C-alpha cells in the first residue's frame, strides 16, 4: 500500500509544484535573471501586469481550477484508500491527507475569491469569453515547466553555474506531473521526449 | 568483405565489417565497437589523406576500408586511460613499422587538418557573433526606448475602447484585450518579459568575458597546434635513416651485425615507443583542446540564436506599436468603404434603370419592324443585315460591393471618437 | 549531453471560453460541497 | 375506282372555283403589283449597293434566271391553262363526265391542282413584291432609324462607360492607399477582415460592336429616295 | 471528209436557233389556247417587260456575243474545211460558210447593242452589273428550252400535241446544241437530263 | 413519258460579270477583224 502512499505522494508534490506556478502567475518575480535587471523593464513590465490584470487573473483562476479538479480527485481517492488499503492508517499518510485538505481548502477559498472579483469582469467580457478559444491549463503547466527549463539551461552556460540541480529536478517532477495529467497522445509523444531529455541530462549529477 | 583500417592509439591497425566497408561510415562507427575496441563514442577516425570520417558518408565514398590507404583510428577510451630467415622477417617488421611512422605522420597531418577546420570554422563564428555582439551593443540603447514606446502604446490601446460591431464577425472592453486576447499562452506582457529576460541574459558584463575567454580559448588552441604537431618535429629524418639502414644491412646479410641488425631492430621499438610518447603528448593536447573549444563553440552558436531571436522578436515587438493608430484609421476606411458601397449601389441602380429601359423600348421597335416584315417579304433577304437585335448594354445588377466586410456604424464611429484617447486624431 | 540539450530544447513542443464561465458557479458549489465532506473526512483522525 | 385518288384535284376545283374569283382578284392584285412595278421603276435602287439603275430594276435583276415579268406571264399561263373562260369550264364539265382505269383524268387533274396551287404560291410572292415598294420605303425608315439608335447608344454606352471608368479608377487608388497604409499590421488580416477586397469595376467596362452587318444605307440618301419617290412614299 | 465545215455547219444552226431565241425574248408570245380571260393580264407583262426590255435585249446581245465567239472562231483563217476537204469541190459550203459570217454580222449589229446596252449599264447598275455574277448565256438558253419544253407539256395536255412534237423536236435540237457548249460537269448532267427527256418525248410521239 | 415531262418541269435542273462586260468593245474589236479576213478568205472558193 506504501506503493500507493508513494503515489499520493508524488500527486502531492505535483500539486504544491503547481501551486507555486500558479503564486508566480499571480506575480511574477525577476530574481531569477540572477546578476541584474535593467530597471525601466522592471517598469515596464509592472506597468504591463497592472494594465493586463484582469486575463492574468483570470488565467491564475483557470489554472487554480484545474489544481481543484486534480485535489477534488485526490480526494476520492483518499476516501476510496481510506475504505482499503490505510496501510496502518500511517501517521504519514495522515499528516498527507491533512496537508491535501488545507491544500484543498486554500484552494476552494482562491477559487471563490477568484470567482467573485472575476464576476464583473466575467460579465463585462463575456461576448469575447464566447470568441476566445479556452486556454488549456494543462498548455499553461508545459509552458512554465518549458521556461524553467530553458531558463535553467541558459545559467548553466554563461556561468552562472548554481541551483541548476534543484530548478532541473523541480522542472523534471513538474513534467512527470504533466505526463500524467497529459492523457492525450499527440502531444504525450513531445512530453516523453521533454521528460527523457532531461533524464538524460541528469547524468551530469 | 569486412573493412581492414588503422588505429594510431593500438598500433595502426583495425579492423571491421562489411557494411563499415562499404556503406555509411555510421556503419564503421558501430564496428568501431567490434573488433576488440570501443565505439566511435569512444573513438575518432579519419581516412588516409586526413580525409575525417563523416559517419553519413558511404565507406565507399570514402575509399579507405581496405589495407591500402587504410583509415586510422584514434581510440578517445585510449585518452580515457639455418635460421636465415630472419634476414627478411625482421626487416619485415621495421617497414611496417615504417609505414606505421608514415602511418603516423598521417594522423597528426589528420589531426592538423582537423585543427584547420576547427581553427577556421571558431574564428568565423567569432567574428559573426563579434559583430552580432557589437551590433546588439549597439541596439542594447535602440531596443530599450522601443520597449518604453511600447508601454506607452499598450497604456493608449487600454484606452482605445474595443472592436463595436466588429466582435459579430465570430460591452465595455478594450482593444488591449483583444490584442491580448490573441494567443492566450503568449501574452504581450509575456513578449516583453522574455525580451528584457534575454536582454539581461545578454549582458555585457559577462559577454565581453565570455568573449575574452573564448579569444584566449583560440590562441590557446593555435598555440598546441603549433606545440603539439612541432612534438615530433625530428622524426622523420631518424626513422628514414634507420629504414635505410635495415634495409642495407638486410641487403648485406644475404652473424656479427645478426645480432647488431637484431639490436637495431630492437633499437627502432624504443624509437617506436618513443613515438608512442609523442602521441600522447600531442594527443592531450588535441583532445583537451578539441573539447573546450566544441564546448565554447555550440555556446556562441546558441549565443547567437539567442542573439538571432532577441533581434528577431524585437521586430514584433516593434510590429505591435502601430497598432491603435493603425485601427483608428482602418475604422474611417471602413466608414469610407460603407459610403462608396452606398454610392456605388445608387449608381448602378440608376444606370441598371435607364439600361433597362433603353433595351425594353429598342426591344419594342424590333419586335414591330419584325412584324411589319419578319419572313413578310423577299426584300429580307437582299436587305440581309437589319434583322439585328439593338445593342446588349449592361442592363444587369452588379455582383456585390465587397459583402465580406465586417459591419459598423457611423453612429458608432461618432461614439468611439467621443470615447477614444489621444488617437482620435489618427481617426480624425 | 546536457549542453546539448539545449538545442532541443530551444524549440517549443507546442500542444468558446464563455461555456467555461457558465459552469463556474456550479464547479464552485460542488467543490464546496466536497470541501464540507472532505473536511468531515478529515474529522476521523 | 381512280376517281377516288382523283378526288384530291376534285376538292382543289372547289379551292379553284374559290380561286376562280380569288385569281380574278388576284389579277386584280396582279395589276395593282404591275402598278407598284412602275413605282419601284421610278423609285431607285442605289442605297446601299453591294448602281443608279431602279428599285424595279434592281428586284428584276435581283435574280437572273427570273423576274417580275417571268412571274407575270407565268401567272398569265396558270390563268390560261384553268381558264374560266374554257379551261376551268372544261375542268368543271370533265369532273361532271367522271361520273358519266380513271388514271387520265386523275393524273390531269391533280397536275394541273398542282400547277394551280404553285400558281397561287406564286401570286403570293407577287403580292409580297407588290407590298415590296411599301416594305423598302419601311426599311429605309427602319435602317434610318437603326442609325440614330445606334448613335444615341454608342454616345450613351461610351459616356457610361467613361463615368464608371473614372469611378473605378478613384476606388482603386484609394483602396490601394490604404491597403498600402498598414499593408500587414497589427493582424489586419486577423484582427480586420475583407479590407483586402478590391472594389468592383465591371461597370467601367464599354461595350462591343452591334449591328455591324446594316447594309449601310446612308440616311440621308434614303430621305433623298423617298422625296425623289413621293408615289406611295408613305410606308 | 466535210467534218471541219459540218461541225462548225451544226454550231451555226444551233446560233440561229439561238438567235431565235434571243428574238423571243425581245417580245412575249401566246399559246395553248391562246389569250385567256383577261389577256391584259399578258399585256400587262407586255407593259412590265417594255419598262424592263433593257435586261432582256442585254441577255440577247450576250448570247450573241457567246455564239459570236464561235464565229469568229471559224472566221479567223476558215479554211480548216479545204484542209480537211470539205471545202473541196464544194465551193456551196463556202457559200453557206458566207452566209455564216453575214450571221456574225448580224451578230455584231446585235454586239453594238449590247455596246448601247452596257454604256447604259454603266449609267444605270453600274455597280450592278459589276457584282453581276450573272448566269452565262449557256443557263438563259437552257432555261429557255426548258421552257418550250414545259409549253409543250401543256399543249400536249391540252390536246395541242400536233406542233408540240416539232417543238419537242426542236428543243432536242436545242439540247443537242447545248450539249456541244456542255463545257461544265453539270452541263453534261443537264444534257443527260434532256437526253432522258427527249426519250420521253420520242415515247410520246 | 408525259408523267416524266411533267416532273421535269416540276424540278428542272440547273448549273463580278463584269469581268466578262468590260471586254466587250475588245472583242468586238477582234470579231470584226477575223469578219474581214474571212470575207476576204471566202472569195478562195
Amino acid at each position: 500500500h506504501t506503493e500507493i502512499l508513494r503515489g499520493l505522494r508524488f500527486t502531492l508534490l505535483f500539486v504544491q509544484h503547481v501551486l507555486e506556478i500558479a503564486a508566480l502567475k499571480g506575480s511574477a518575480s525577476e530574481a531569477a535573471g540572477g546578476p541584474e535587471y535593467q530597471l525601466q523593464e522592471s517598469v515596464v513590465a509592472d506597468q504591463i501586469s497592472l494594465l493586463s490584470r484582469e486575463w492574468g487573473f483570470a488565467e491564475q483562476l483557470v489554472l487554480y481550477l484545474k489544481v481543484a479538479e486534480l485535489l477534488s480527485s485526490g480526494l476520492q481517492s483518499a476516501i476510496d484508500q481510506i475504505r482499503a488499503g490505510k496501510l496502518c492508517l500511517s501517521s504519514t499518510v495522515k499528516q498527507v491527507v491533512r496537508r491535501l485538505n488545507e491544500l484543498y481548502k486554500a484552494s476552494v477559498v482562491s477559487c471563490q475569491g477568484l470567482s467573485l472579483r472575476l464576476q464583473r469582469f466575467f460579465l463585462d467580457k463575456q461576448r469575447l469569453l464566447d470568441r476566445i478559444h479556452s486556454i488549456t491549463a494543462e498548455r499553461l503547466i508545459f509552458s512554465h515547466a518549458v521556461q524553467m527549463v530553458q531558463s535553467a539551461a541558459l545559467d548553466e552556460m554563461f556561468q552562472h553555474r548554481e541551483g541548476c540541480v534543484p530548478r532541473y529536478h523541480k522542472a523534471l517532477l513538474l513534467l512527470e506531473g504533466l505526463q500524467h495529467m497529459l492523457s492525450d497522445q499527440a502531444d504525450i509523444e513531445n512530453v516523453t521526449k521533454c521528460k527523457l531529455c532531461i533524464e538524460r541530462r541528469l547524468s551530469a549529477l | 568483405m569486412k573493412l581492414y583500417v588503422f588505429l594510431v592509439n593500438t598500433g595502426t591497425t583495425l579492423t571491421f565489417d562489411t557494411e563499415l566497408t562499404v556503406q555509411t561510415v555510421a556503419d564503421l562507427k558501430h564496428a568501431i565497437q567490434s573488433k576488440y575496441k570501443i565505439a566511435i563514442q569512444h573513438q575518432v577516425l579519419v581516412v588516409n589523406g586526413g580525409e575525417c570520417m563523416a559517419a553519413d558518408r558511404r565507406v565507399c565514398t570514402y575509399s579507405a576500408g581496405t589495407d591500402t590507404n587504410p583509415i586510422f583510428l584514434f581510440n578517445k577510451e585510449m585518452i580515457l586511460c639455418e635460421m636465415y630467415e630472419v634476414a627478411k622477417k625482421l626487416c619485415s617488421f621495421c617497414e611496417g613499422l615504417v609505414h606505421d611512422e608514415h602511418l603516423q605522420h598521417q594522423g597528426w597531418a589528420a589531426i592538423m587538418a582537423n585543427l584547420e577546420d576547427c581553427s577556421n570554422s571558431y574564428q568565423k563564428l567569432l567574428f559573426k557573433f563579434e559583430s552580432i555582439y557589437s551590433n546588439y551593443l549597439q541596439s542594447i540603447e535602440d531596443i530599450k526606448l522601443k520597449l518604453t514606446h511600447l508601454g506607452t502604446a499598450v497604456s493608449v490601446m487600454a484606452k482605445i475602447p474595443l472592436l463595436e460591431c466588429l466582435t459579430r464577425h465570430s460591452f465595455n472592453v478594450s482593444l488591449l484585450d483583444w490584442i491580448n486576447v490573441q494567443d492566450r499562452p503568449n501574452d504581450v506582457e509575456s513578449l516583453v518579459r522574455k525580451c528584457f529576460d534575454s536582454m539581461s541574459r545578454l549582458d555585457p558584463r559577462i559577454i565581453r568575458p565570455f568573449i575574452a575567454e573564448c579569444r584566449q580559448t583560440i590562441a590557446k588552441l593555435d598555440n598546441q597546434n603549433m606545440k603539439a604537431i612541432k612534438g615530433l618535429e625530428d622524426r622523420l629524418y631518424a626513422l628514414d635513416q634507420m629504414i635505410a639502414s635495415c634495409g642495407r644491412l638486410v641487403n648485406e646479410q644475404k652473424l656479427q651485425n645478426h645480432r647488431k641488425l637484431l639490436d637495431i631492430k630492437q633499437k627502432c621499438t624504443t624509437a617506436k615507443q618513443e613515438l608512442a610518447n609523442n602521441l600522447h603528448v600531442r594527443l592531450k593536447w588535441c583532445c583537451f583542446v578539441m573539447l573546450h573549444a566544441d564546448q565554447d563553440g555550440e555556446k556562441l552558436q546558441a549565443l547567437l540564436r539567442l542573439v538571432i531571436e532577441l533581434l528577431e522578436r524585437v521586430k514584433i515587438v516593434e510590429a505591435l506599436s502601430t497598432v491603435p493608430q493603425m485601427y483608428c484609421l482602418a475604422v474611417v476606411e471602413v466608414v469610407r468603404r460603407k459610403m462608396f458601397i452606398k454610392h456605388y449601389r445608387e449608381w448602378a441602380g440608376a444606370l441598371v434603370k435607364d439600361g433597362k429601359r433603353l433595351y425594353e423600348a429598342e426591344k419594342s421597335k424590333r419586335e414591330s419592324f419584325g412584324k411589319l416584315f419578319r419572313k413578310s417579304f423577299l426584300r429580307n433577304r437582299l436587305f440581309r443585315g437589319l434583322d439585328s437585335w439593338p445593342p446588349s448594354f449592361c442592363t444587369q445588377k452588379p455582383r456585390k460591393f465587397d459583402c465580406e466586410l465586417p459591419d459598423i456604424s457611423l453612429k458608432d464611429l461618432q461614439f468611439l471618437q467621443s470615447f477614444c484617447p489621444s488617437e482620435v486624431q489618427p481617426f480624425l | 549531453d546536457l549542453g546539448t540539450f539545449y538545442r532541443e530544447f530551444q524549440n517549443p513542443p507546442q500542444l468558446s471560453m464563455a461555456e467555461d464561465l457558465d459552469s463556474l458557479p456550479e464547479k464552485l458549489a460542488v467543490h464546496e460541497k466536497n470541501v464540507r465532506e472532505f473536511d468531515a473526512f478529515v474529522e476521523t483522525l
